[PDB]
């Protein structure tokens, strides 16, 4: 990016927070400069056009400023609604191009601890007649975007075959997960007892699953 | 020299403003064009010798009343207020145009021109003369034209902004 | 409301040349705008590729102009952007934009479409196996039940799941995919149903992968020995 953000901000509820953005004289020191708000799975919204004037929908508490090279994004009441990733964005005469700034994801502090629901799946038959076997863990709805997943074998723990996503924000700023675990159907059927383990903040949910049971 | 004209061109659903706006720009009749779609053109003209930029905002229905609508409309300098000539509530809403025209620019002299569309047709319900009347009424010349065959269209746009010189130049 | 919407080719394999176009409705291509392609790699910042005018001026991002080509159809009221020469770094998600409304700007990105995920890579494109997860009586959780369709070993992104044809909206949740070390890709979703319909309703997944052009309708029913 040619513009200049930090990459992270953060705020407490209710509270003012400042995005900056650095340019040049070829951009921000002579151009105007234009805010873009990003919810994740999302396009990029327009939200403060020539340094300060607001669109439709952007409430009070957003406003911008320029002053020189340096531009700067101010949000005073501080919702959880406005965690997202904000761009400035402005013409350098330099370049004969649009540049952008290189984002910043806001982040809003505070907000309560949710635990995980967790959701195993056996193989289905269909995939075992396939002569493969995938264990489905699925972990939704927790706060601090952080978990750790452990997989069992019947009690002893088990790490080859597995794979685990990277936490991601769902549309309630709450965290999404899932885990893999892939077997043979050998493997599958030897044992008697399969477990996915979440531990989140110090707390665990784990849920079982067996060869033997079918509903 | 290279000077600017932002036109806006309002009127009920139907009027004939897409079709009067293309034949201005892209000289050709558009049978039936979308009408939700609001856009702006831009076309280079030369206007009794002067050579001018002309900017068109060809309005699209559902009218709204957000700040940024209005700050929309108050950078266009000549309004040109359509209606068909077979059409009595077109005409009807002229003034329900003009009062809003008026109000997001603030003031009682605001340069504008009345459009009676479609004049090609045989079938009329908007006599010439009631429009002659409403037009002095307002102080804004009359303009008959009729997008299908081009009749009077450059007339009816050029002289929206002849319109505007005699505005910024009192 | 004019609208854009984005299409073209999920994977490109290298020295390849990256084709997409943008069908523009709701608003004409010979409007006074500016009609801009910009990109942004996944998990990284947005990067502007060019710009076209309707009478065929373009402006293009000095560090991609020897590669960009960017064109302009009215009869089919479209633009398009051609990138020759991809290489790994040209995987990321492909905005078509409009702005620069020369009536009243609003800057360059008034309008924008809603993404395509172009992956730049030399692995081949793998349909996915779809599999039903089906409530046990174990997995509900009283009068409600989760089910689900497992979505497996597919490349490249992205995969989209409805179920019931769209008719079935609340109570859905499909997660992001896993990365697996085989270079292929592998989802999960759910959704949340009474678990008095179980017997009842039918419940099926609609996969959708375009990279492919492979779609899957998957009966889910209910776990039988
Ligand atoms: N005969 C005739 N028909 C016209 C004329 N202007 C517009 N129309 C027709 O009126 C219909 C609506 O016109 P349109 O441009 O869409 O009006 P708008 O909704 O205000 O944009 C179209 O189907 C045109 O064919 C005209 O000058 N003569
Ligand atoms: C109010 As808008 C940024 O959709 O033109
Ligand atoms: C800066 As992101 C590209 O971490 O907002
Ligand atoms: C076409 As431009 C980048 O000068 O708004
Ligand atoms: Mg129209």
């Amino acid at each position: 990016s040619v513009l200049t953000q930090p990459p992270s901000a953060s705020g407490t509820p209710g509270q003012r927070v400042t995005i900056s953005c650095s340019g040049s004289s070829s951009n921000i020191g002579s151009n105007y400069v234009y805010w873009y708000q990003q919810l994740p799975g999302t396009a990029p919204k327009l939200l403060i056009y020539r340094n300060n004037q607001r669109p439709s929908g952007v409430p009070d508490r957003f406003s911008g400023s320029k002053s020189g090279t340096s531009a700067s994004l101010a949000i005073s009441g501080l919702r959880s609604e406005d965690e997202a990733d904000y761009y400035c964005a402005a013409w350098d005469e330099r370049l004969s191009g649009w540049v952008f700034g290189g984002g910043t994801k806001l982040t809003v502090l505070g907000q309560p601890k949710a635990a995980p629901s967790v959701t195993l799946f056996p193989p289905s038959s269909e995939e075992l007649q396939a002569n493969k076997a995938t264990l489905v863990c699925l972990i939704s709805d927790f706060y601090p975007g952080a978990v750790t997943v452990a997989w069992k074998a019947d009690s002893s723990p088990v790490k080859a075959g597995v794979e685990t996503t990277t936490p991601s924000k769902q549309s309630n700023n709450k965290y999404a997960a899932s885990s893999y675990l892939s077997l043979t159907p050998e493997q599958w059927k030897s044992h008697r007892s399969y477990s996915c383990q979440v531990t989140h903040e110090g707390s665990t949910v784990e849920k079982t699953v067996a060869p033997t049971e079918c509903s | 020299g290279m000077t600017e004209y932002k036109l806006v061109v309002v009127g009920a659903c139907g009027v004939g403003k897409s079709a009067l706006t293309i034949q201005l720009i892209q000289n050709h009749f558009v049978d039936e064009y979308d009408p939700t779609i609001e856009d702006s053109y831009r076309k280079q003209v030369v206007i009794d010798g002067e050579t001018s930029l002309l900017d068109i905002l060809d309005t699209a229905g559902q009218e709204e009343y957000s700040a940024m609508r209005d700050q929309y409309m108050r950078t266009g300098e000549g309004f040109l207020l359509v209606f068909a000539i077979n059409n009595t509530k077109s005409f009807e809403d002229i003034h329900h145009y003009r009062e809003q025209i008026k109000r997001v620019k603030d003031s009682e002299d605001v340069p504008m021109v009345l459009v009676g569309n479609k004049s090609d047709l045989p079938s009329r319900t908007v006599d010439t003369k009631q429009a002659q009347d409403l037009a002095r009424s307002y102080g804004i010349p009359f303009i008959e034209t009729s997008a299908k065959t081009r009749q009077g269209v450059d007339d009816a746009f050029y002289t929206l902004v002849r319109e505007i010189r005699k505005h910024k130049e009192k | 409301e004019v609208q854009l919407q984005e299409s073209g080719p999920g994977l490109v394999k290298p020295p390849g040349t990256l084709s997409l176009t943008c069908a523009v409705s709701g608003g004409s291509i010979s409007s006074s705008n500016w009609w801009s392609w910009v990109r942004q790699p996944p998990g990284k910042g947005l990067e502007w590729i060019g710009e076209i005018y309707h009478s065929g001026s373009t402006n293009y991002n000095p560090s991609l102009k020897s590669r960009v080509t960017i064109s302009v159809d009215k009869s089919k009221n479209q633009f398009s952007l051609k990138l020759s020469s991809v290489t790994a770094a040209d995987t990321a998600v492909y905005y078509c934009a409009r702005g620069s409304s020369s009536w009243y700007d609003l800057g360059p990105f008034d309008y924008w479409g809603q993404g395509t995920l172009v992956t730049v890579s030399s692995a081949s494109t793998k349909g996915p196996s779809v599999f039903p997860l089906a409530p046990s009586s174990k997995s509900t959780s009283g009068g409600t039940a989760a089910l689900g369709c497992l979505v497996k070993d597919y490349f490249p992104e992205p995969v989209t799941v409805s179920w019931n044809s769209g008719a079935l909206t609340s109570g859905v949740h499909t997660f992001p995919a896993v990365l697996q070390s085989s270079g292929l890709y592998s989802l999960s979703s759910v959704v949340t149903v009474p678990s008095s319909s179980l017997g009842t309703q039918t419940y099926i997944c609609n996969v959708n992968h375009k990279p492919s052009n492979t779609k899957v309708d998957k009966k889910v029913e209910p776990k039988s020995c």
